């Protein structure tokens, strides 16, 4: 949509400025704490051979994008559910009210939540998300895919997250803030305004990852 | 990979 189209242009503008080819790179000047994300994917499990893709958002809400194209999200209170059917029908309910048709999906989500809780590390554990609007909605996973080098996650708030498998580095791109958060190999988390990276530049690691990110957003837009 | 780190 337009979130992705906006993000492609923001990336293209940075990359076209050749930011790792500044005489003096002042990456630190492109930092903006006001732009840190409200939400990102802190854990995920690909069980798409059988069920779907389960994930945890940094607020400890969990969701699943099931093989049948439905989506179920358990809020961080551990009771409140949001269910999205194939036709887009959206329902708000509780695990504790007793919806018979959803009990198998509920127990599947509880399985993912419990797996991720026992076994997986929380990405960005050290980071406080920025403050989000009082009446804003919790995002869900719109789309995802993997390449041989990363998993790409597209959230319904327009964010795109990219986890690089080999060195554990991660980007979180928000087209609304026009910002990227980079989590480096030593788990340092930095958030930059893309237009400032155009002004001040950045290192060859971040530059290289932003060029890859643009290729991923093109894949997103190609699937449509 | 089949799950996160």
């Amino acid at each position: 949509d337009c979130h992705l189209s906006d993000m492609l242009q923001q990336l293209h503008s940075v990359n076209a400025s050749k930011p790792s080819e500044r005489g003096l790179v002042r990456q630190e000047e492109a930092e903006d704490p006001a732009c840190i994300p409200i939400f990102w994917v802190s854990k995920w499990v690909d069980y798409s051979d059988k069920y779907g893709l389960g994930y945890q958002l940094c607020d400890n809400s969990v969701g699943v994008l099931f093989n049948d194209s439905t989506r179920l999200i358990l809020y961080n209170d551990g009771d409140s559910l949001q269910y999205i059917e194939r036709d887009g029908t959206e329902s708000y309910l509780t695990v504790s009210s007793h919806p018979n048709s959803l009990m198998k999906k509920i127990t599947l989500l509880k399985y993912f939540r419990n797996y991720m809780s026992e076994h997986l590390l929380k990405a960005g554990a050290n980071i406080t998300p920025r403050e989000g609007d009082e009446l804003a909605r919790l995002p869900y996973l719109r789309t995802w895919f993997r390449t041989r080098s990363a998993i790409i996650l597209h959230l319904s708030n327009g964010s795109v997250q990219i986890n690089f498998f080999q060195d554990h580095t991660k980007l979180i791109l928000c087209p609304l803030m026009a910002a990227v958060t980079y989590i480096d190999e030593k788990r340092d988390f930095r958030t930059y305004r893309l237009s400032l990276l155009e002004e001040y530049g950045c290192c060859k690691e971040l530059a290289s990852r932003l060029r890859y990110a643009r290729t991923m957003v093109d894949k997103l837009l190609s699937s449509r | 990979p089949l799950h996160s780190t």
